[PDB]
């Protein structure tokens, strides 16, 4: 029933429970700023949180990577 | 090795298109064989000529 | 069934639902203004009017652009 | 064909045809005021028409060249 | 017969049936910029669809080597 | 039928396709300012046709750029 | 071994083309054999003459 | 031996445009310098010292506008 | 030709289903470069070298996976 | 040695597309520099010196284009 | 004697261009502020000012130019 | 003398080749800080320093390029 979970899987929930809370934050933040787009209250929070999600999302997809091509060169090896 | 080609040709084309655009008042106005009214005061037409 | 409209559509198409009426506002003060163009209520009403137009479309724009970036850099590592 | 027209040279003209006859009173003045220089009807009606003119010419090109800058900047982001 | 289709061809094909018209929206969408090509909205609108349509097109290609490469690589063993 | 065109050539015909005269426009109407430099009337078309043409040859440019990125990125995935 | 080669070549092109424009009373405009909009609003002729 | 492109064909539109200002602002200069206090040579000098003024602005700003639009197609060749 | 393979064959497909592009891309080139300031020329040089970028690589390739085919199949004759 | 290969025959065309561009430019600025205050001397610079800006650009983008174009051609050799 | 570049020459052409402007406006503020009521001496002083400004300007807009055209080709060496 | 490869000739090159920049480029900076507001200093430290600028990078670019054509040719000795 539950998910199967491997080992990237691991690595990759190891990101999505470290930011808690951003995955929200982030859609909060567009929905007043569009609400109101000249604040630049509502603007300098923004650019913020936009900035941590890239970064996040781009840690997250280069780390699974590297892992994949060390188990696909073990792999390799059995023959 | 003989080769021969020959060629003869005709054409010829004559005639007139005509579309405009009309206004009557501010409220009223059509337009004739164009997609939209020319923002224009009275009539105008043209007449392009082809021979 | 409604036309097929993605992420950066939804995205977009937030900013437009935000400004409810500023599409309209600012053609309507502009033909007010263009009647009598010196009158300084007229004026000053639609500069207000056009900057934040300005600053709308600008700030959509920008934004659209991030939210590509971010997804091209994760399929590029799906091979 | 229909003489071929943008958006912007449709704002330009949205002020020659809000402002119906400017154009032409301000050369009938200047006519019957060349006409009789010193006459102080004539003077003060003269400065009415110029001084209406002028910031009629201001106010168009300003709007038209905002309205350029505001085209280039998300014309930019296709790439 | 009915056109022979594989696996591959199914995995390509989910993605042309999953967006339903964008194939269609982003020529259309082309022929109204092009028929005014200085209008801020159908701008806006242009650029959101086309990010879309090449986001599309590199997760269908990537995709479909990402499979022949598997199977390419259990082939091999038969040997 | 055309002396040969490609998908490019065929996105740029549709723009030069799409401002119907606006190259002729622009080409003579530099001929009537020329010849009296100092008119406001004369002034403010030039300014009005030259604005429409930058953008024009602007986004003709982006856009066949765009496609020959996203050509390329399916070549390169033959091999 | 001997190569030997021999041209000769006559060519003559004359005469002219025409196309032009005509405005009328702010109602007509009339074009002949341009594609053009007769965008002048005044009157124009251009003739081709080449010998 | 001469060559002419896009650019100076655009200037030289304006020079020809101008079918003598160059040298009725250079006459009238030397006739009010003859004798300044004459209010005729004074408007007359006002009247093309500012013709001459507006030429050389238009013709400047016209150049560069199509600079700029060449420049941004050459850099989407690569 | 005196001889031809099924890989001469794919890439003649590709050269004779392109009609006369090798040379449109020649003569685009001597035009701008005899005015390199004009903005028409210019958007068809790039129009044009964009698609002969494309036509080569699209040629190149193939030829490359049919030889892979070929030889993985003569491998196994012994 | 007179060896110029395909990438040298693409950068010449443009040498010799703009025949004496090369030495109007630096003859403009020597009488420039002679009297720095002249309006028909700077709006003449001005038409030059962007010009041959313009004819640089295009010729070095060109050479970096067709160069690899080659070499992913070269690259399938193996 | 000392190394020089193509930049320095540029520079260097208006510095030997304008023989003597430097010392000449050096000259004419010191009589000038000797006595700064003399309207001859004003008269002098305004036209050797504005020489020198519009030296300087152009002197540095064309070191920028050619620079920028120069970090434009280096850029496709890659 | 210590052992230097080929790139390391070809990066001296650019050294010996600019005799005196690499110091008259310090001098000018001493010398402007003195008086940061004499136009005579800053016109020539705006050309040493673009000079400075388009030695380094052209230097850098040209190893690389090297680098990359000797990578080349050893990974074929398998």
């Amino acid at each position: 029933a539950t998910p199967w979970s491997g080992y990237l899987d691991d690595v990759s929930a190891k990101f999505d429970t470290g930011v808690d809370n951003l995955q929200t934050q982030v859609t909060e933040a567009l929905d007043k700023l569009a609400a109101k787009p000249s604040d630049p209250a509502l603007l300098a929070a923004y650019q913020s949180k936009l900035s941590e999600y890239n970064l996040y999302r781009n840690a997250q997809s280069n780390t699974v990577k590297v892992f994949k091509d060390i188990d696909a060169a073990i792999i390799q090896n059995f023959r | 090795l003989w080769i021969v080609d020959l060629n003869k040709s005709d054409l010829e084309r004559l005639g007139t298109s005509w579309s405009g655009s009309i206004t009557i008042g501010d409220k009223l106005g059509v337009s004739l064989n164009q997609s939209s009214i020319s923002t224009l005061d009275g009539s105008r037409f043209i007449a392009a000529v082809n021979a």
